[PDB]
Parts: C-alpha cells; structure tokens; sequence
C-alpha cells in the first residue's frame, strides 16, 4: 500500500493506489482505500483491511451521531476518535490510518495515526509500505500553499515512485480533492503514470 | 529438609532438621519446621516454607472455631482433611506442600496425617518427607517397634535426623524434638547437629568412616 | 503487554543553587526510521513543573492529557488553585508514580521513562524519575535512556554530590545540559539536532526554551581519517 | 495409583486392587484401600492423579448416599454407574478435569445379577464380565479371554484372580505390594483379608 | 612430483662410519673460524666477518645471531644452513617452551632443540 | 516479552541487640551496570518503634512499606491508638506478602525493634511471606558475604577457647551498641570491595526505648 | 546439570610474612548426596602447591596431568618448577582446551625457592591468570570466601596466626553451603618446611 | 572494564581501570589489562579475559619472530592485521575487544578491533563496558594538537568516569604513553583514587582458636641420600 | 548505512555516510566505507564489518597479484573477484558491495553485489539501510553523462535526504572520485548538506 | 541397570547387585549377572544405559586379561581402578559417551587388604568402605553409617547387606528381582548362591 495526504492553498488532497495483496498474490487490483467518514472528512487506510474497515465504519457511525447532536465536526475531532480507537486497541489492530479534511474556518488538515495510536498533526503525511521509498523525494519536493493542479502532480509523481518500487503497491491511483467548492474524485491509469 | 513422624505406644514422635537453602546457598541454620497448630496438634514443614507456615496457622484459626462452635475438640481427621481440601481448591495454581498433621485424641488415639499439595490425604503410623528422607525411613524402618519407651522413641527420632543430616546435603542445622501426648504436645528441645554429630559417634560407635 | 511503536529517546536532567533545568529533542523515531522530527516531550504543568518523557509516544500523549485533566480538576471548588492548593511537582508525581506501578501490576504498562522536575512552594528543588515498572528514585542528576550512560557522568562532574548543588549557578548546569545534548547527539543514533530545554528557578519561575540545536561541533578531524587499518589513499 | 481389576463371576463381583501409594522415589505407605462403598451392594475402585482419586470417590460416595437416604431406596448399579459416567464426561471438558479411572462392581437386587462396569477419566463406560484400567489389562487380559466362563464360582473367580497377580508380579517393573480384594454379592461387600 | 625419497641418505658404511655426517664435518673444517670464551660475569662469542666481495655490505650478513634477549649463537660452515637453523631455533624458542612456561628457555634446552633439528636431517628421509 | 520485575541491587543488614536492634543498608540504587542514585533511601521508620527495609526489586519494595506504613495508621484508628508490637507488625506483613502469593512482591524484607519485653528483635521475610525471628539476617546482593563473617563474629561459630583445643566454645558474650555498629560497618566495607553493586553510602538505623535515631557512614563510590 | 557444581568443594589460598597458605574442604557429592569425606583438593608438584576446585574427574585428571608434566620439566630442567613457571603451565594448559574446557577452579600458591618471596594465583576454567597479593578463592563458596577473607585478612600475617586466619574464612564460608564442608585440611607452607592440619568441623 | 586510546602530538596514550569481575563479585582489585604486544606496541583488552590476554601473547609472539627475521622493529598495521585474521577465522568466538596503540618507524598509531574481525581508526577511542562514560569525556574535551602532558590527563579522566559511574570498572587508573623517538613507559597505578579505609576491628585471632584434628610435616624435599 | 557509486562523464564517483552502530549506540561517527582495493577500483561496504573488511582484503591481495602477472585489472574483474567470494560463503557471509572502478578503455563502471552474492551492471547504485528512504529520489533525479559538480550534487543531495530519515547513517558524507586525471577524496560536514 | 551395592570388610569385598532387567513395560529376565571377573582378585559391577554397560564391562576384562598374560602378572586393583577410571574420563568427551557406572571389588594380595573402588560415569573415583550407585545409596547409606565397622567379618557383613536390601525391598517402587551377591577375598571370587 502506498497513501498519502497533502495540504495545499485550497484544502487538502488525499491520494492512494489500488493494489491488496494476500502474499505475492493481488487479491484486489482496483481496491478503493480513499474512503469517507464525513462529507468533508476522508482517511487513507493501511495495515489489516479487516481493522481498518471496521474502525471508518465506526468512526462514520459515530462522527453521524455527533452532526445529528452538534453539528459538522472537525477534522481534529475526526482524528480524535481514530486514535481512540486505535490506541485504547492497540494490542488487537494493524491500522494505519491517515486523516484528511476540510473546514472552512481551519481549512485543510492533515493528521497521521501510526500503529501505536498516536496522533500527528501535518503538513503532509506518507504511510503504507511504499511510503518508504519516497521519503526523500517528497521531503525535497514538498511546498506549503501549492496549488491544487501542483499538488496532484506532486501526489501523482510521489505514488508513481512507491508504486514502481514497492511489490504491495500498484494499479491505478485514486485521489480524492477538499476544498469550499466539493469534493472531487480523481483517477490516473497505468499509461499516464509510468512515464513520468 | 528431613521431617518425620511416627505413632507408638506412648503417643508420637515428630523430629525436623532445621536448614534452609536456596541453591547451594543456606539461608538459614534455625529454621523451624514444626508448625505449633495448637497445643494438641503439630504439623511439619516441607516444599514451600510459607505455603506451610501460612495455611497451618490458618488451620489452627479453623480448628478453633470448630471446638467454639462445637463445644468439643477437633479430631485430627477433620483438621487433617480441613487442610487436604483448602490445598485441592489451589490445585494447579503451584502451591508447595509436603505435611504430616499429627495430634492424639480421645476417640482416634495418636494418629498421623500425610497431607500434600497434589491433594493427598494419608493416614499412616510412620511418615517422612523431604531431600533426605530416604536416609530418615532407613533408620526408622531398621529400628521401629510400637513398644518402643518414650525415652527411646525420642532418640530414635533424633538418630534419624541426623543420619539425613549427615547425608542430605540440603538437611542439617539443628534437630528439633517433639512428643505428642493426649494432654497436648511436650517440646524435647532444640539439638545442633555438630555437637550432636559428635556426640552420638562416640556414644554410639556409629560414622566410623568418619574422623573424629 | 505490548512494544513500544512511535518512541522518543534520552530526557536529562540536573540540580542547580535555585532551581533545576531539563533538556530532550524533539524526534519521535519508528524503529530505525527517524520519522516525527517536530515532537515536544517536555510538558509543563502550571509554572512550577515539567514533566520529562521518553519511551513510546502514544503512551507519552495519554500521560499529556492525564496531566492536562489533573489541573483542570485541581481547579474545581479550589478557590487557591492558583495559590496555596496549586498543584506541587511532589504532587503530579506521586500521581504518575502511582499510575504506572498499577499499570505495570496489571501487566499493561505505560511504556515510558518519566522525569518530574520543577520547584515545591518552599522553594526546595524537585527532581525524581519513575519509568515503565514503577521503580523511582532521585538524585542531583537524572537522564533515561543513553542520557544514563552518557550524560549523567558529566553532569555528575558538575554536582557530585547533594552539597555541590549551592555551589552550581545556573549558567554553568545549562552548559553542562547544552553540553551533554550536544555528546548525545554524536553518540545515540536514535537522536536529533533539534531540542528543548527547560529551566524552573525559584526566582524568575519557569523558562520554556523551544528549537534549540546543538552547535559548535566538532567533525573536521574527519577528514584525516582513511580506511580502517593499512590504507593510506 | 497403579493397578486395578475387576471379574464378574456367577453370583458376585470381585475388585482386586493395590495397596502401594508412592510419592516419587519412596514407598509412603504399603496397605492403602483404593474403594469407596456407594451403597450396600456396590462398590467403587479407583485409580488415577493424587488427590482427585479420592476427591472424587469421596464425592460420588456422598451422592449415592444422600440419594439412598431422599428415596429410602437402593439405586441398581447401572443406574450408579451412568450417574458416575456423567460426572466424568462432565468432568473432561472443565477448567481442570479429574484424572480418575473406576470399577464400579455391584450386585442388582432386583434382577439377582452380579455387574461390573469399567469407566475412564474421559466417560468411557463399559459394561465387563472382567475389565482393568492402566496396563493392568496388558498383562491379565490374555489370562482372563483364556480361563474365563460366566457360571464360575466365587472362589474359582478368586483362583483365576490369583493368576493374574502372579503374572503382574512377575513382568510388572513396578512393585504395587500386593492387593486387597473385595467381593460384592447379594448378602453386599466383603473383604478377602487373606490373598 | 611427491617427496619419493622416503628413505635415509645417511647410512652406517660397514666401518661403522655415517659417511654423511662426516663429509658435513669436514665442511665445517672448510667454514671460517669462529670462537667462544666464557667469564665469570659473562660469556663471548666471535668470528671473522669474512666478505665475499668489497662491493658486499658485510653488516647486512649477521654471522652473529640473537636467539633469545639471553641467548646468542655464531657458527662455521655453509652460511645458509646456518641462517634457516637460526629460524628454526628462533620459532622453536617460542613453540616449545615460551608459549607454555611463559619464559624464555634455558640455554641448555634450546641448545636441545637445535641439536634435536639437526639430529632428525642425519636420520629423516 | 514485558518483564514486570527488575533488580536495584542494594544490601540491607539487622542485628538484633540485648536491649536494642539496628537495621542498616546502603543507600546506592542501580539497574544492570549503572547507578541510579548515591542516595537513596532504604531503610525506613514506620512509627511504633519500628524499622522497616524491604530490599531487591525496588517498586515493589517502596510499594509494600507504604502498604505497612498505612496498615500501622488503621491499626491506630481500629485499635483505640494501640501500639502495633513487632511481633504483630511480622505476621501483619507475612499476609501482606502472602496476598499476592502468585504475583509475589519481588523483595526480601527484614524489620526490627524492641519487643513486649523491652529486648531488640528482628524478623526476615521470604518473598512469598514465610517469616521468622532471628538475631542476625544480611539480605540483598552482599548477603553471601556478609552472614558468614556474622555467624563468626557475632555467634562466634567454629571459634574456640585457647589451649582447650575444640573442647569448649568460645562463650556468647552479649555485645553493646558500639561492638555491633563496628561489625555492620566493616560488613558493609567489605561487601563494597568485593560486590559492585554495594557502595556510596552506609544508613543505619537504632532502635532502643528512647526511639529511633539515625547514623550516615560514607562508602567508596567506584 | 551445571558441571562446576556437581561434586561441589571449596580451595582458599592466602598470602603472610615469608609465607603462604592454601586450604580446601573434604567433601565429594552428587548434588545432594555426600559421597566422600576424604577427597583432598590440594596438590603438590615439589615445593609448588596446586588446588582444584569444580568437577572432580577434572579434578583428578589435571592432577595427573600436572604431575606428569611437572616431572617431565624436572628430568630436562634438572630442577624443581618454581611457582610463578607453573602458574604460566597451568594457563597455557587450560587455554589449550579453549572450546572444550575442564570445569575447574585451579589455586596455585607456593615460595618461589631462590627469592623467598610468598607467591599465589587463582584461574577461571579456561585459563585467565588471576594474581592476588592478598588472596586467592575458588569453589560452590567462592562468595562465602570473598566475604569472610576480605573482612578476615590482614597483610604479613605470621604462619602461626595465618593458619588462624584461613582456617576461620573456609570453615564459616564452607559452613554457608551445603555443597562444601565434611572436613578441611589446611596447609602452612614455608621456604623448608610445610605443615599439613586436618581441621575439626560440623559433619553436616 | 573501562579502557581508552587518544593520539597527541608526537605519540598514543592508552590507559585502563584496574577491576576485573566474575558477574557481581569483584575477583582482582588491581587487575593489569595494558599488555605488552611488542615494546612499543601496547594494547588494552575488554570481553573475555582469557581470549584478550591469550591473543595478545600469540600475535606477541609472532610479531617477535617476524621481527627478527625481516630485521625491522614490529608494526602496528602488522599486530592488527594478525589480530584480525585470527578473530575473524574464530567469528566472534573467542572473545577479545582491543585497543591496540603504539610507535614504529611508520609513525604513532591507533586503533580498535572487535571480536568478529573487524577493525576502526582513531584519534580517540574507548571500549568496555564503561566506554559510553569515558566516550562521553572524551567527545566532551577533546581537541586536535594535545600534548602529551594534555592527552595523558584526557585518558586518566575518561577511565576515572568509567570507576566512578560504571559498575563493571573500578579502582586504579593504567596508563602507558608512546611517544615517537623514545622508550614508551608504563605507569602502572598511574592514579589511585580508591584506597580501602582502615577497619574499625582488627580481626586477628587468638593462637589456638581453630580446633584441629591432626598435624603432620609434608616432604616437599626429594628422595635423600644414605 | 547509506552508499552509492554514480558513472558521469568523466568516470565515476563514490559517495558514503560514516556511521556505524553497534544496536542504537554510533560506535564509530567518523568511519571511511570507501574502501581501495586497486589504485582506481574502489567499493562501498554494507553490512558486517567484520565480513566486508575481510572480503575487501582478500580482493586488494588478489588484484594486487594479478598485477604483478597480467598487468591492470578491468572493474568487471575486481567485480567477479567479489562475487566468487560473496557468492561462495553466501551461507556465512552478510556483505552488500558496490564495486566501482575508472579504466580508460571501458570509463566510469559500476556494479552492485547484495547480500545473495549475484553481480549487476549498472548506471549508478545505491545500498546499505538509509537507501531504502532515496530510491524515489534518486529515479527522478539520475541522468547519464552528467558532469563531475552535478554527480557530486546528485550524491551529496541523495546521502542528505538518507542521512535525514535513517538512523543508521550519519555523521559526514565521504566521497571518492575516479577519473583520468586521477583520484580526489572529498568530504562534507552536517552543517553543510543539513541545510540543503 | 538398577541397584548395584558395595560393602569393604576385615578381610573380603563384597558386591550385591540386581537380577531384573528391565526393556520396556516388561521385566525380561529376573536371573541378569551385572558383574564380570576382570582378574582372579579383582569383580567390576555395573550400571547404567543398555549394551553400553556389558559392552564397556567386557572390554575393560579384555584389556586387563591382555595385560595378564603379557606380564604374567595381576594388576592390584588400585592400578585396574586407574585404568578403568581413565577409560570413562576418556569416554565423557566423546563423540556419545559410555553411560556406565562401576564398583570394583578387590583383594591386594600383595598388600593383604581388600580394597573397594567406585566409579561413576564422568570419571569420578573415590575409594570407599561401603559404596553404591544411582539412587541405592539414598536408601542404603544410613544403615551401613550406622552399622559399619571396619573389623567386620564376612558374614557380618552380609547380614548388615541383608538389612540393605530389605529396606531397598521395603521402600523402593521398582522391582529389582533381588540381588546376587559375590565376595572378593585372598583366596578369590565366589558367589553366595543362596541370598
Ligand atoms: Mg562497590
Ligand atoms: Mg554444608
Ligand atoms: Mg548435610
Ligand atoms: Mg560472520
Ligand atoms: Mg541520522
Ligand atoms: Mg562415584
């Protein structure tokens, strides 16, 4: 797996590939790991698919019955919840989840939930196995207040290099853009990521 | 360790070696292996020192509240199996115990329980538990007799603390004595195994492989 | 039982005559990885303490939040919270003593080694450790981790013993922390350049020091170095 | 405990079992009874862990007499032995099982019928005309499957018995010093105080 | 290939005579004349530096030969049979007694040795 | 695997005294080869005239005096402010211990005092509870070092009186609170050569029927 | 299981004013049996003095050994081995056996005979020279010796009042285990005469 | 075990603590672990103490005769090269950790090897168990340019926070100084920090104390004459 | 660990950090990993100290023979040397090698021995713990035929970001560049290549 | 094997050792000799693993027969006790050691004295008034410390050997088949065929 969430001058983008694998077996090569807790609240999901399915299911109920009572959360509240999920079951999950959204008052948000349980609040955030590979690359390419048409070159070349290196990863690449305007779904094929 | 017990004529005979080692280390030399239960029963101590020591003073608390309540002293079959089945519910969870509760009442006589960690309940006239108590059961078996004299079941009980005293590189110290009577137990004193040694070599003729 | 995942390394710590000083970077590594170069391991508590924390990280933003919780409720029906009934460094503590030996007794322990320091009301410095099993002890100098082996031995060349604290100012036991940062840095592959450093006097209170870096290195002695034995080139 | 037989005969039930009880490298004691009478015309032998033996024993004893005493009446052997096979069965799957193996011979007043049943520590019953438990069987079965017959007489049961001790003693490594044996037939249980 | 000569090149002639060791003795009746004198306080060793050629640097070719910091050693005969001894005797020093007894052997005893090295070239195949 | 238990070194001493009991102990504190602390104390008064020092794994050490320490403050509130006789604070202690018999407190403690009839008393404590009272224990890392050097010259053993030749022993002369501050500090100087985790720091405790007072004695710090 | 302390025993050696004097108990077992109330640990090869504490087939076999060797280096030395020579032959002869080693304690103590000086040394069983001007201890009761010759020892102790001394460290020492004791024998060595005391102790 | 090497202007310093132990208990109070390679190569040695001493005496040995038949004077690279051949053929097994310094003609050396093989080059070094204590003086008051009377108080001070923090060194201070152009001198007990105090007792006995069973004379004396 | 060899015009050039760990504690922040085995065949050493010492060694006595007898051995020789010896002892031995060497018929060649002992020619290569963080960097930024103060860019920019992520490696970037004109050692401090 | 004991008298060594051999779950032979006659003055007992024991037994005889002849002399058996316990000190570093204890029984007929040597596998010698192996001295050693005298008669030190393997009888679990018992004196080696 290879995932990734970056902030820009518009909000932030979330970015992944598509590749599950069980051993050197692709089990699912169009895999969706870009999935949603709240209108404007996204997460990228790493580790066991089974502990990561369940803890956004629960986290969707939960932010849900929070908007019915309070109102819109926040991306801080989101990730909130994540962690106390994933630290206080520390001992029984594989989960490493990368937080994403869009307020108007905050704007983009990212936070990063590593196995421990832990919280990191970031400018960009890289995780999954192929996220290794690219360390430097996104460190030396990395800018704040990119704009949105930079920051998906920046996501697409980033997951392009974890994706050549990296067996777990592969496929297409998926990306899902927040901002005031909407939510926005992206994908890149093969051909056109390749290359660059 | 070396602890026995033996029924005769004239009540029982309870005789305990009195060291204490973890490894080759001895912690102590004055150890008492005799648990003073009342002033009718005795118990010995071997396996775990604590397990023994705690649950038979424990014992002595249960058999009190029995001739309380009762109005009448406990019999050492109903102490015995107090104590046989209190270890059987923490069977499993690594208690260490090896005992002979002993006691003289009206209707049983003297009478010796074997009680044990594994749940074990033994009646019997002669009991000894411990490393050395192989070289203990040699003397005793070779010796025993039921009218033996006070005077001489006493020594006998002696002679075989320090035959595994001498052997048993985990037995030694000091012999402690006691006789159980129906009227409650006599302590017969506290004896060192190097001035004992000695002592009964001479007397005795005994250990001549040994230079004195 | 667990391992730890996300951890921060050496928190170091000495007396001095008014007060006591604390120091630990700012790295949060993941194994070998040195991953979260933006980590704040010394959290003060009111104006009178800092609490030091190496070990995992996760369990280090529980203990934060522990403590964040532990003033708020110092506040509630306490018209001298922020007087007489403040909460004193032997308070936070024995708190954190208590819960990490209970943590460890039910084989579930806050992966941590933990250094309270700060200054009591009666001005008396304040400077004990407790870590993952429950043990506590104190002493003119306190470090966990490499900062044992490493920094301690300087420290201790600075304040020996209980009567050389009177005789060390502050300016000398932060040279000895800034310079005992700067070894740990040379020698603990699990370190960073960038750290905090924490100052509790009993006069001017508590000063917080963030983004520091350990400065006058020395690596040009590098240069003559070639091969590991017979090569001269 | 180490060895335990059982042989049904003509008109009564005989349980032969061994009198050594060892704690590891000693012999403590050399004329243990390792039976239980459940009621007047049966009679439970056991053998298997320290402790749970007996616990055990004592513990179905108790049950069969409280049972006698509700009813003031007798239950049959088979009916014992299923109550028994159930506690054992119940027994297998707790937190810690009884290791105990029994005999259970008894003398059915209603039927005029001598029974003996074997159960394992698992719940396995078995209805015999002579069984074992342990390597018991190993060494006495081929005896017993030879000179066996269903109209023998108490003492020929008794003669055919001394056989198969004879045989243990010999290829046993072990020394079980000797067994005391019972015999249960419709006048109830008696002890064979010379064997 | 293979060493093929398994057997003894000295031999008894029918006078009793090893011819070997005796021809290797009139070598040494050939060899440059060396000397040795012991004192009270000391022992002395010497001989003649005898030089080839002028051109030779007779200082780099040492007749005289330390064995051990208390053991010297100079000889007459064939140059090179005294040098490879000298090694052996050296290396022996070391394998036989300083490597064991933590000391540096007795003159008597690495005399032995020698004498042990040169006794097998007069039996040895 | 976590490990709830670990090993801070330490060596602890109590004499027991004709009128008077002494309870010593260094005061250095370590884990593996390193030192935690010079000073860190050990032995402690827990009020009725009783020391207290329950030496090896140190949490579980600190962690059951203060359980006694309170146990001795209910005995108060229960008991109408009788004093808890050392005899009574052994047994209290021995429960104490055996209540986690199977997650026993990793520590082996000695305390001491005067009893009932005025004279000096020390008791030691196995891990698990089993207790007994002694008139010499050493316990710790030294305490191999220390109890035969005490059986010698506290209980005079294998001694022997001049020109009997092993016929009479040599007799069992009570010693004075000096004699025996002397042998528990050249003890602990001994054990400081020859063990490392044993030095910086020597703190005694006497206890008589005027209370408790204390004594500090420097160790060699390498 | 642990080779070092299966047969159990004990070997002290100490240091005095134109003397040295080396000690050991009696006891042969097999862990918890006592075997032999007889089986002396120190050795000697002429005036040099050899105890081995451990397992005792090593014991016996290094003593065979020792002296074979010893009076091989005679015949050729044409003179008595002296201790500090000897100490260096006892290294190099359990070094040789780096990855294979006899499970021993060996003592050497001796007066070498042309300085008169008092010499002892102590080995780990694998060779590493161990040379003590005070003291020298070995055995199940090593810690027991360390405690009672540290306390007990004081330097240029006459014969007579260092035999006091060692006997008193191994007996208390040997008394604090239960795999050494069942006897001891002390010897009080001189440069020309060498006195040998079996001491009286507790049996068990 | 605390031991260190540091380079100064015309030569090498090594120096070493004086505690040898066996687990806890401290076997030798004044161990001497600065041995003798060659005369002017000295070395200090950590680990397992009889491979570190049988190590340095072979490769001693060997350099010795390799001295005498090239007739040059030892060299460093010489006794590290052997050191590491050998290590590395045994992989770790024998268990020698070295500083090895000294002079040749070549110029003044040091250097470090471990157990497995491999080797490191140094202005200053330290290995044992208290290597992280004098590790740390060391990066603290390190320069290039010491001089001898410089790097002589840098080494003593670096071995003296191993005794005082690490539990597995001790006592004394060893030091051994080479320097170019001259014979290289051992200062055994070059400091000494930790005298034991005088006792509060003297514990000498009474003549006659021990009980005795049996005396006799030992014939240490050969077969005599008539 | 972090090594890597780079052909350019020229020839080629060795970079390599110099730290070496024992566990978590730098036993040695100042180590030269650029080893000589003939006056213009170089290599970087990963992996057991020990192993690569010995196996540089063994090369440098061997090349040093043929020498003697043939004349000047090629890169692709120095390289088959390594390997037979990796390859053989593959059981006993954990080395990862690059070789790098200047001839002037053949230029600037490099070639990479991992742990298994096979051999493979490449245009650059990167090894030892912190390469695994450059791999995307290193991709992207890699051409042919660059000049000496771009390669010398290239590695310096490549060991930085290795250096940054790796715990492993640290201390000073040491390189060695081989060319015609002969060989140059360089070396750059943290102050200088932290901040780029 | 099991129980192999050694008594030193006046005049005589005596050696009692088990008859049972024990293979399995089985006693197959009850009549097994565990000795053999290494010279005319010179018995060796033995236990210990299976065909190792007879195998070392046999070939320590062969060797001390081959030196018999060679010197037409008899070894004492203080120079067979050294030949014997350097073959097991030899044996203990081996590729798979003999797992073999001995007692060797001897009479010195040049020192008039018989002599008793025990030997256990590693190599461990000791010479001793009474002696024994694996666990018979637990049983048997406080009756011959007791008893023992070293001016014994031959036949006192049978009866004294009786009460050893009465109270082996008594309290050992295993079945030893009892014990053949030989003696060792001036005049040679015999067996008591009646024991
Ligand atoms: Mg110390
Ligand atoms: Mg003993
Ligand atoms: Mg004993
Ligand atoms: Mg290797
Ligand atoms: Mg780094
Ligand atoms: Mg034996």
């Amino acid at each position: 797996t290879s995932i990734m969430a970056v902030t820009f001058k518009d909000g932030v983008i979330l970015g992944a590939d598509s590749r599950t694998t069980t051993g050197a077996y692709i089990a699912n090569r169009v895999t969706d790991k870009l999935t949603r807790v709240h209108d404007k609240i996204w997460c990228c999901r790493s580790g066991s698919a089974a502990d990561t399915q369940a803890i956004a299911d629960i986290v969707q109920y939960h932010l849900e019955l929070y908007t019915s009572q309070y109102g819109t959360p926040s991306t801080e509240t989101a990730a909130s919840v994540f962690k106390e999920l994933c630290y206080e079951n520390k001992d029984n999950l594989t989960a490493g989840i990368i937080v994403a959204g869009y307020d108007d008052k905050n704007k983009g948000e990212v936070y990063t939930i590593p196995l421990g349980g832990s919280v990191h609040k970031l400018p960009y955030a890289i995780a999954g196995s192929g996220s290794t590979f690219i360390y430097g690359y996104c460190d030396k390419n990395f800018r704040e207040n990119m704009s949105k048409e930079e920051t998906v070159d920046f996501i697409k070349h980033s997951l392009s290099q974890a994706i050549k290196w990296d067996g777990s990863s592969g496929g297409v690449i998926r990306m899902v853009v927040l901002t005031a305007a909407g939510v926005e779904r992206l994908i890149f094929y093969p051909d056109e990521y390749e290359q660059l | 360790t070396t602890t026995l017990a033996f029924r005769f004529q004239g009540g029982i005979i309870v005789a305990v070696d009195s060291r204490a080692t973890a490894g080759n280390w001895v912690a102590s030399q004055t150890v008492k292996k005799v648990i003073e239960i009342n002033p009718f029963l005795l118990g010995t101590m071997a396996g775990g020192a604590v397990d023994c020591q705690f649950w038979e003073t424990w014992l002595g608390s249960q058999c009190r509240l029995h001739e309380l309540r009762e109005k009448e002293r406990i019999s050492v079959a109903a102490a015995s199996k107090i104590l046989s089945n209190l270890v059987y519910q923490y069977k499993g969870a690594g208690l260490s115990m090896g005992t002979m509760i002993c006691g003289y009442t009206r209707k049983e006589g003297p009478t010796i329980y074997y009680v044990d960690s594994d749940g074990t309940r033994l009646k019997g006239d002669i009991f000894c538990v411990g490393s050395g108590q192989t070289f203990a059961y040699g003397v005793l078996d070779s010796n025993y007799k039921w009218d033996l004299s006070v005077e001489d079941a006493l020594y006998l009980g002696k002679r075989s603390i320090l035959a595994a005293a001498h052997r048993d590189a985990y037995s030694g110290g000091s012999v402690n004595l006691y006789h159980v009577t129906e009227d409650g137990w006599i302590y017969h004193g506290n004896h060192d195994v190097g001035e004992l040694f000695w002592k009964v070599k001479e007397e005795e003729g005994s250990f001549n492989n040994v230079i004195g | 039982t667990q391992q730890p995942i996300v951890t921060g390394t050496s928190v170091i710590s000495m007396k001095y005559d008014n007060g006591v000083i604390i120091a630990a970077d700012n790295l949060g590594s993941y194994g070998s990885l040195l991953r979260f170069n933006g980590v704040e391991r010394l959290i003060p508590v009111g104006d009178n303490t800092v609490v030091g924390i190496s070990g995992d990280i996760s369990d280090m933003q529980h203990i934060e939040r522990l403590l964040k919780d532990l003033v708020t409720e110092n506040a509630y029906d306490n018209p001298l919270a922020d007087a007489e009934e403040a909460l004193e460094p032997s308070y936070i503590f024995e708190y954190l003593a208590t819960v990490m030996y209970q943590r460890r007794s039910k084989m579930n322990p806050l992966w941590n080694a933990i250094i309270v320091a700060g200054v009591q009301s009666n001005g008396d410095q304040f400077l004990r450790y407790v870590n993952l099993l429950g043990v506590t002890y104190s002493s003119p100098t306190l470090a966990t981790g490499f900062g044992a082996h490493m920094a301690n031995p300087l420290l201790r060349k600075v304040v020996d013993r209980e009567s050389d604290i009177p005789k060390t100012t502050v300016q000398v036991a932060e040279e000895a922390i800034v310079n005992a940062m700067r070894v740990l840095y040379y020698r603990d592959a699990r370190s960073s350049r960038n750290f905090s450093l924490a100052i509790i006097d009993k006069n001017t209170g508590l000063t917080f020091k963030k983004n520091l870096q350990v400065e006058n290195m020395k690596w040009d002695f590098a240069k003559d170095i070639k091969g590991y034995g017979t090569q001269k080139i | 405990m180490d060895i335990i037989l059982g042989i049904r005969v003509q008109d009564s039930v005989i349980l032969a079992s061994s009198k050594a009880v060892t704690r590891g490298i000693s012999v403590l004691k050399d004329s243990d009874d390792k039976t239980r009478q459940l009621s007047p015309h049966t009679l439970m032998s056991f053998a298997g862990e320290a402790g749970d033996t007996v616990q055990f024993a004592e513990y179905i004893q108790a049950n069969i007499q409280l049972y006698s005493i509700r009813e003031d009446y007798e239950l049959s052997p088979q009916a014992v032995s299923s109550f028994v096979r159930q506690e054992l069965a119940k027994s297998i799957r707790s937190r810690r099982p009884y290791q105990v193996n029994v005999l259970i011979g008894g003398y059915d007043k209603k039927k005029n019928k001598p029974e003996l049943y074997q159960i394992d520590y698992l719940g396995t019953k078995v209805e015999l005309p002579y069984g074992a438990h342990g390597y018991s069987g190993f060494y006495t079965f081929s005896l017993l499957d030879h000179h066996y017959r269903p109209d023998m007489t108490t003492e020929e049961g008794l003669d055919l018995l001394k056989l198969c001790v004879q045989e243990l003693e010999k290829r046993m490594p072990m020394d079980f010093k000797g067994v005391i044996v019972k015999i249960v037939d419709k006048d109830g249980i008696r002890q064979v105080d010379d064997f | 290939m293979t060493d093929r000569y398994s057997f003894s090149l000295t031999t008894f002639s029918p006078s009793g005579k090893l011819g070997q060791i005796d021809y290797a003795l009139t070598a040494v009746k050939q060899g440059v004349t060396s000397l040795g004198i012991k004192a009270t306080n000391g022992v002395v060793i010497a001989t003649e530096k005898k030089s080839s050629s002028p051109l030779a640097m007779s200082e780099t070719l040492s007749k005289v030969s330390l064995l051990t910091p208390d053991i010297g050693a100079v000889y007459s005969g064939m140059g090179p049979d005294y040098r490879v001894l000298v090694d052996k005797s050296r290396k022996v020093a070391h394998t036989s007694y300083k490597r064991i007894y933590g000391e540096y052997p007795p003159t008597k005893l690495l005399v032995s040795e020698v004498a042990k090295i040169m006794q097998e070239a007069t039996q040895s195949g | 695997q976590f490990n709830p238990y670990g090993d801070n070194g330490g060596t602890i001493l109590g004499i027991a005294g004709e009128d008077f009991a002494v309870l010593a102990g260094d005061t250095r504190n370590i884990t593996d080869y390193s030192i935690n602390s010079r000073y860190e104390p050990k032995v402690f008064d827990c009020g009725d005239n009783i020391v207290m020092s329950a030496n090896g794994f140190a949490a579980d050490g600190d962690a059951l005096v203060k359980r006694f320490k309170n146990s001795v403050k209910w005995y108060h509130f229960d008991h109408n402010d009788k004093k808890l006789s050392i005899n009574s604070a052994a047994r209290n202690i021995q429960h104490l211990l055996y209540g986690k018999r199977f997650f026993p407190y990793y520590v082996h403690t000695i305390i001491a005092g005067l009893d009932e009839d005025g004279k000096g008393a020390v008791y030691s404590f196995d891990p698990v509870g089993s207790y007994e009272r002694e008139q010499c224990r050493a316990g710790g890392a030294a305490a191999s070092l220390i109890m035969p050097f005490l059986d010698n010259q506290v209980n005079f053993k294998n001694q022997y009186e001049p020109g009997t030749n092993g016929k009479v022993k040599k007799p069992l002369k009570y010693l004075s609170v000096e004699e025996v501050i002397k042998l528990v500090r050249d003890s602990f100087t001994s054990a400081t050569e020859r063990h490392i985790q044993v030095g910086d720091g020597l703190e005694i405790l006497i206890v008589t029927k005027d209370g408790v007072r204390k004594e500090f004695y420097e160790l060699k710090r390498d | 299981s642990d080779p070092s302390s299966i047969n159990g025993g004990i070997v002290v050696a100490m240091t005095g004013k134109d003397c040295v004097a080396i000690a050991c108990d009696l006891r042969l077992g097999s862990q918890s049996l006592g075997v032999s109330n007889k089986f002396e640990k120190i050795f000697h090869y002429g005036h040099v003095f050899l105890g081995i504490t451990g397992l005792a087939t090593d014991v016996t076999t290094l003593n065979e050994m020792f002296r074979y060797k010893t009076n091989l280096y005679k015949l050729k030395e044409e003179r008595a081995i002296e201790p500090e020579t000897f100490t260096q032959l006892v290294s190099s002869s359990l070094y040789e056996r780096r990855f294979g080693p006899y499970f021993v304690g060996p003592v050497v103590a001796g007066i070498n005979s042309k300085s008169g000086k008092p010499f002892i040394a102590g080995f780990d069983l694998i060779g590493c020279i161990d040379e003590a001007k005070d003291f020298i201890v070995s055995g199940t009761a090593s810690d027991q010796l360390f405690g009672m010759c540290e306390s007990l020892y004081e330097p240029n102790l006459e014969p007579e009042d260092l035999f006091e001394t060692i006997s008193q460290a191994l007996l208390n020492a040997a008394d604090r285990d239960a795999l050494s004791g069942w006897g001891a024998v002390v010897y009080i060595i001189k440069k020309d005469e060498v006195v040998k005391r079996y001491l009286k102790m507790r049996q068990d | 075990t605390t031991i260190v090497g540091v380079k100064f202007n015309n030569g090498v310093v090594i120096a070493a603590d004086t505690r040898s132990t066996q687990g806890p208990i401290v076997a030798d109070k004044n161990c001497a672990k600065l041995h003798r390679i060659s005369p002017k190569i000295w070395c200090a040695g950590a680990g397992t103490a009889a491979d570190t001493e049988a190590v340095t005496q072979l490769i001693g040995s060997n350099i010795e005769l390799h001295s005498l038949y090239t007739s040059r004077e030892p060299r460093v690279v010489s006794a590290l090269q052997m050191l590491k051949q050998h290590l590395f053929k045994y992989q770790g097994h024998i268990g020698a950790y070295l500083i090895v310094a000294g002079v040749d003609p070549t110029g003044s050396h040091l250097f470090s090897i471990h157990a497995h093989g491999s080797t490191d080059v140094g202005y200053y070094l330290s290995l044992g168990s208290g290597s992280l204590a004098a590790m740390a003086v060391l990066e603290s008051h390190w320069k290039q340019d010491l001089t001898k009377e410089e790097a002589i108080k840098l080494a003593s001070d670096a071995i003296q926070a191993g005794i005082w923090n690490d539990l597995g060194s001790g006592s004394n201070v060893d030091v051994c100084v080479m320097e170019i152009g001259k014979d290289a001198e051992y200062l055994r007990n070059y400091l000494t920090p930790n005298v034991r105090e005088e006792k509060q007792k003297s514990y000498k006995f009474p003549r006659g104390t021990t009980a005795v069973l049996k005396e006799s004379i030992v014939n240490i004396c050969d077969i005599q004459e008539e």
